[PDB]
C-alpha cells in the first residue's frame, strides 16, 4: 500500500496498491456489480487519461499500452481504507 | 579495526548515519573537510563537478583541478602554488612520514602544469615544472624548478631532479637539456594555456544547480505523506555528547 | 548511486562474488529483468561516493 | 602499517561520507555561529556560555 | 519557617541553576508559588517589613525582663556533690 | 514652548529604547545584531538636521556601520557621532569642550575593546598613551578658555586667548609635530577604528572651523612642519600603517594650508574625496584596486586625487601663498615615491584572494566597487560644483 499521508480515509484503496499488474500477476479491482468502469493514466504522461471497463470473470486486460494489467472480483464489500485497514494498522 | 563514529568530532557526532546501499542518488561532493583539517582554495579557482578535494589543502592563485582528479590530504598538508594546472583524473598524495626527514607534505610550486593520470605524494615540486601523463613521483622525491617530465616516468623515492634540464624514463634518465626559451616562456606559456581553460569552464558555471528540484519534490512529497522526519541535530548531538561522558565516566573507578 | 550499481545475470557466468536479486517490479514488467546480480558487500567496507563498482563483486570485511 | 593506517583512513571518510544532508547545513550553520563568537568582545560573552561543538548555551557565565 | 526560597540560596551554582531552572519547583520544600493578591501580599510582608527578625527580636527583649542564674562568687558558691 | 525641540526628545527616548531592546535581544541567546545596526542607522537618519554637512556626516556613519558587531560599540559610534553632530552646532567653547573631550573618550573606548589576538597589548598601550595626553590637551584647552573667561567676561571666541583654542584644533587632526599620536594609533588599532577616525571627526571639526572660528594669526609654520615630516616618513617608513598615517599627516597639512587661505570649497571638495578613499582603503579584500588609491592619493592626472589637490593649488595660487604653495608642490612630488612604492607592491604581484569559510562571502563588495567607481566623478567635480 501507498503512503496513506494526505491520502481520504473513504477513497477505497486498491488504487493506493504498490504493485504493478502484470500478465502472470494482476491487479484485482474489487466491484460490487458484475462491470465496473475504472480510469488509468498513460505511464509516460500523467495528463492523458484512458477509461475501461473491466467484467467479472475474464482474463487479465491491459488498458494503456505498457501499463497494468486487471482482473475484477465481485465482492460484497470494499474495504474503505483510510479506517478499514490503517485503524487496522496490522 | 575503527568504529564509523567519533564522538570528538569539531561539530559533534553524527545521530543518523545512512548506508551508502541506501543512497538512490549519488551526494558527492567537491570539496569537504577533514574533522579538523579544512581547504583554502581561491575565490576564483576551478573544482570540476566530479574533482576530489578534501581536508587541510593549500591552493593558491589561479591553479587549477580538473576533471576526476583527487587531492587527498589526509595524512598531512597539501600545498599548491599559484597558476598550477591539474589535468584530468590527477591524485595529489602525501604519507605520515619519509625516508628523506623532511616535511612529508607534497608541494607544488607556482606555474606548475599538471597533465592527466599523475600520482604525487610526498614530494617537492619547485615551481614552473611539467608533469607528463601517467607519470608519478615518488615519496621524498624533489624536482627543481625549470624542469620538464615526460610521460611515462616513474620517480623513484628520495631522488633528485637537476633543474634546466629534459629527464624521462622507466626509471627516470637524463635526456637533453632545456633550451633557454624553454625555461623563460614554455612553461609559463601551458600555465596560461590551462589557466584559460579553467576560467572559460568557470564562466558557465551555473552553480548550485538545479537538479536539487526533483530531491526537494521527492521530500515535499513526503511531507505531503508527512513521512518525512524531524531531528534537531543540535539537541541530539547534546543528549549524544551527555551520553558518552556519562558513559566514559561509569567506567573508571 | 552508482557505487552500487547491478549488472546483468547471465546464464554462462557464474555467480559467485556477487548475489541474484530480484529486479524492481518496474524493470520486469517494462523491459524484461527478472534477475539482477548486486555486489555482496560487507557492512564494515567502505566504498567512496564516486567509484563505479558494478555486479559480480565480494569485498572483504574492512 | 598501510593495513592498518589506511583502515583508519576508511573508517574517518565513511564517517565523513556517510553524513546526511540537514546534519552538514546543521554543521554549517554551526560553524558560522562559532565564527561569530570567534569574537573575544562579543555581547554573549559576559552572560552566555556556549558549547564548542553545537554553539548552544549551556550555561551562563555569570 | 524551613522552607527555602529562590535567591535565598548563599551560593552561585545553586542561585545560577534556580534563576535558570525550575528545579527547585519540583522540590516540595521549597515554599510553594503565591496564587492571588492576597498570596502576593503575604510574600512581599515576608521578604519586606523583616516580620523574620521581629520574632527572635521580641523573645530578646523579654528576655530582657526576664530572670537571671548569674552567682555572686565568692560570696556565693555552686552547688557540688559528696563524690567530688 | 518646547514644540520646537521635539527631536532632541526623540534622540533621548530613542537611545532609552534601544537600550531596553538590546538588553532583551541578549537574553535569547541571539549572536548577530544587524537589526540592531539597521535600527541605529534609522535612528541616525531621524536625527540629523536638514544641512548638507549634517547629511554627509551622517551617511558617511551610516556605511560606517556596516564594519561593527558588538552592541556596546554601536552604542559608543552613536554617542561619538552625537557629539560630533552638536559639535557642528557649539556656538560656544563649554559646547566645544564637552563635544571633544566626549569623542575622545568614545575614541578611546572603542580602541580599546575591539582588540583581539596578541595585538591587544599594543592596541591598549596606544589607546592609554592617546588618553594620557588627550587628557593634558583638554587641561589645556579648560586652562585658556577660563583665562579668556576672565578677560572678556563673555562667550565670545576672541582674543589672544583664542590661539591655544587654535592650537587644541590642531592636535586633534595630528597637525605635526603633534602628529607622532596618530602614528601610534596607526601603529597597532585594528582596521574599522583607524577607518572611522581620519573621516568623522576632522569633517565635523572642519565644518565647526567654517562654521563658528575666526582667528587673528597664522599656522603657516605648522603646515610646513605636517607638510615636509609626513612626506619624509611617508617615504622612510617600510611599514604600511606608519606609510599611510604619514600620508594622513601630509593630507591633514595640505587640508589645513587650503584653510589659511579662506576658500573652503576646495577644502571640502577634497576632504570628501579622502574620505572616500579612506572608505575604499580599509576595507579592500583584493589587492588589484589597492594601487587606485595610491593613485588618487598621488595626484595623478586621471582621477580625483589629482583635482582635488589641483583647486588647492588653484586657490592658493589666487592669494598668491607661494611659499606654502612651492611647499606643497615639493611635497606632493616626495609622495610620489612611495606611492609607486606601493603600487609596485600590490599591483605587479600574482593574483591571489583568500575565499571566505564562515559564509559571509566578501561581505564588503558593494561598498568596495562604489567607491571605485570616482574616475566617473571628475565629470562633474570640474564644474563649479561644491561652491
Amino acid at each position: 500500500y501507498r503512503p496513506l499521508g494526505d491520502k481520504e480515509l473513504w477513497h477505497e484503496a486498491w488504487m493506493y496498491e504498490d504493485k504493478f499488474g502484470t500478465e502472470e500477476d494482476p491487479i484485482i479491482v474489487p466491484s460490487l456489480e458484475a462491470e465496473r468502469i475504472i480510469g488509468v493514466t498513460d505511464p509516460e504522461d500523467e495528463t492523458l487519461v484512458v477509461w475501461g471497463i473491466l467484467k467479472d470473470g475474464e482474463p487479465p486486460r491491459q488498458f494503456v499500452e505498457n501499463g497494468e494489467f486487471y482482473v475484477l472480483k465481485h465482492v460484497e464489500y470494499i474495504k474503505k481504507v483510510g479506517d478499514v485497514l490503517e485503524a487496522i494498522e496490522g | 579495526g575503527v568504529s564509523s563514529q567519533f564522538f570528538d568530532a569539531p561539530n559533534g557526532p553524527s545521530v543518523k548515519q545512512v548506508l551508502i546501499e541506501d543512497e538512490w542518488y549519488n551526494r558527492q561532493r567537491s570539496i569537504f573537510p577533514l574533522l579538523d583539517k579544512e581547504p583554502y582554495y581561491p575565490v576564483d579557482v576551478f573544482v570540476a563537478p566530479n574533482a576530489v578535494v578534501c581536508g587541510d589543502v593549500d591552493i593558491y592563485g589561479g591553479a587549477s583541478v580538473f576533471f576526476g582528479a583527487v587531492l587527498r590530504g589526509d595524512l598531512n598538508k597539501i600545498r599548491l602554488g599559484n597558476r598550477s594546472a591539474i589535468l584530468d583524473r590527477a591524485v595529489v598524495h602525501a604519507a605520515r612520514a619519509v625516508p628523506t626527514g623532511l616535511n612529508a607534505a607534497t608541494l607544488i610550486g607556482e606555474k606548475v602544469t599538471v597533465e592527466p593520470y599523475a600520482v604525487l605524494r610526498s614530494c617537492r615540486v619547485e615551481p614552473k615544472v611539467i608533469i607528463g601523463a601517467r607519470s608519478v613521483v615518488c615519496e621524498g622525491a624533489v624536482v627543481e624548478s625549470e624542469s620538464i617530465l615526460a610521460p611515462n616516468s616513474v620517480v623513484p623515492p628520495a631522488r633528485r631532479i637537476p633543474s634546466g634540464e629534459l629527464w624521462g624514463g622507466s626509471p627516470a634518465k637524463f635526456i637533453r637539456k632545456l633550451t633557454d626559451h624553454e625555461r623563460d616562456r614554455v612553461l609559463d606559456d601551458v600555465s596560461t594555456h590551462y589557466h584559460n581553460l579553467a576560467t572559460m569552464f568557470r564562466r558557465e558555471a551555473l552553480e548550485p544547480g538545479t537538479a536539487w528540484r526533483d530531491v526537494e519534490a521527492w521530500r515535499q512529497k513526503l511531507v505531503d505523506q508527512g513521512e518525512y522526519e524531524w531531528i534537531n541535530f543540535r539537541e541530539q548531538k547534546y543528549l549524544m555528547r551527555l551520553q558518552h561522558e556519562a558513559e566514559a565516566l561509569e567506567k573508571l573507578t | 548511486n552508482l557505487a552500487f550499481a547491478p549488472v546483468h545475470r547471465k546464464p554462462d557466468v557464474p555467480v559467485n562474488a556477487g548475489q541474484v536479486v530480484p529486479a524492481p517490479p518496474a524493470a520486469a514488467r517494462t523491459l524484461k529483468i527478472k534477475e539482477v546480480v548486486v555486489p555482496n558487500k560487507h557492512s564494515t567496507a567502505f566504498v567512496a561516493a564516486n567509484a563505479n563498482v558494478l555486479g559480480n563483486v565480494k569485498l572483504g570485511a574492512g | 602499517k598501510s593495513a592498518s593506517c589506511y583502515a583508519e583512513l576508511s573508517a574517518i571518510h565513511k564517517f565523513e561520507q556517510s553524513k546526511t544532508f540537514e546534519e552538514q547545513y546543521t554543521e554549517s550553520c554551526i560553524i558560522k555561529d562559532r565564527a561569530a563568537l570567534a569574537d573575544p568582545s562579543n555581547s554573549v560573552h559576559q552572560m552566555w556560555e556556549y558549547d564548542s561543538q553545537t554553539a548552544l548555551v549551556a550555561r551562563a557565565k555569570r | 519557617g524551613t522552607e527555602r526560597r529562590p535567591g535565598e540560596s548563599g551560593a552561585w551554582k545553586q542561585i545560577e541553576r534556580q534563576r535558570y531552572a525550575s528545579d527547585w519547583e519540583n522540590d516540595p520544600t521549597f515554599k510553594r508559588t503565591p496564587k492571588n493578591l492576597a498570596e502576593v501580599l503575604d510574600d512581599s510582608a515576608s521578604m519586606l517589613l523583616l516580620t523574620d527578625v521581629w520574632r527572635g527580636m521580641a523573645y530578646t527583649l523579654g528576655a530582657f525582663f526576664d530572670k537571671k542564674v548569674t552567682i555572686m562568687y565568692p560570696f556565693e558558691k555552686g552547688q557540688l556533690s559528696p563524690r567530688f | 514652548x518646547x514644540x520646537x525641540x521635539m527631536i532632541e526628545l526623540d534622540l533621548c527616548f530613542g537611545l532609552l529604547l534601544l537600550i531596553l531592546f538590546g538588553l532583551l535581544s541578549l537574553r535569547n541567546g541571539h549572536v548577530s545584531l544587524a537589526h540592531i545596526r539597521f535600527i541605529c542607522q534609522c535612528w541616525l537618519v531621524m536625527i540629523t538636521p536638514l544641512e548638507v554637512q549634517d547629511f554627509a556626516l551622517c551617511i558617511l556613519t551610516v556605511v560606517l556601520l556596516q564594519s561593527f558587531h558588538s552592541f556596546e560599540a554601536l552604542l559608543f559610534l552613536l554617542l561619538a557621532y552625537i557629539g560630533q553632530l552638536y559639535m557642528m552646532h557649539s556656538c560656544n567653547l563649554v559646547s566645544f569642550y564637552v563635544c571633544l573631550e566626549a569623542q575622545t573618550l568614545c575614541v578611546v573606548v572603542l580602541c580599546g575593546l575591539l582588540a583581539r589576538g596578541a595585538s591587544t597589548s599594543f592596541s591598549v598601550e596606544a589607546a592609554l598613551k592617546f588618553l594620557l595626553l588627550s587628557a593634558m590637551v583638554s587641561g589645556m584647552a579648560l586652562f585658556w578658555f577660563s583665562a579668556m573667561y576672565q578677560r572678556t567676561g563673555s562667550l565670545d571666541m576672541v582674543g589672544q586667548e583664542t590661539f591655544w583654542i587654535l592650537l587644541v584644533m590642531l592636535f586633534k587632526l595630528g597637525v605635526a609635530p603633534m602628529h607622532m599620536w596618530s602614528v601610534d594609533l596607526y601603529g597597532s588599532i585594528p582596521k574599522s577604528l583607524l577607518l572611522y577616525l581620519s573621516t568623522a571627526p576632522k569633517l565635523s571639526l572642519f565644518t565647526f572651523w567654517a562654521s563658528s572660528w575666526h582667528h587673528d594669526f597664522s599656522v603657516g609654520v605648522f603646515i610646513l612642519f605636517s607638510m615636509f615630516i609626513g612626506s619624509i616618513g611617508a617615504y622612510g617608513q617600510p611599514a604600511l600603517r606608519s606609510l599611510f598615517a604619514y600620508s594622513t599627516i601630509n593630507e591633514i597639512g595640505l587640508l589645513l594650508l587650503a584653510v589659511e587661505t579662506a576658500g573652503f570649497h576646495t577644502l571640502y571638495q577634497h576632504l570628501g574625496i579622502y574620505i572616500i578613499t579612506q572608505l575604499l582603503l580599509w576595507n579592500l579584500t583584493d589587492k588589484r584596486l589597492f594601487a587606485l588609491c595610491a593613485v588618487s592619493l598621488a595626484g595623478l592626472p586621471p582621477f580625483a586625487g589629482f583635482f582635488g589637490k589641483a583647486w588647492i593649488f588653484w586657490h592658493a595660487m589666487s592669494v598668491q601663498a607661494f611659499s606654502l604653495l612651492a611647499a606643497a608642490l615639493f611635497c606632493t612630488l616626495l609622495s610620489l615615491v612611495y606611492y609607486l612604492r606601493v603600487i609596485r607592491l600590490f599591483w605587479t604581484a600574482p593574483v591571489h584572494t583568500a575565499a571566505s569559510f564562515t559564509g559571509a562571502p566578501n561581505q564588503t563588495t558593494l561598498t568596495s566597487a562604489c567607491a571605485v567607481a570616482l574616475a566617473f566623478a571628475p565629470v562633474m567635480l570640474v564644474k563649479p560644483f561644491v561652491i
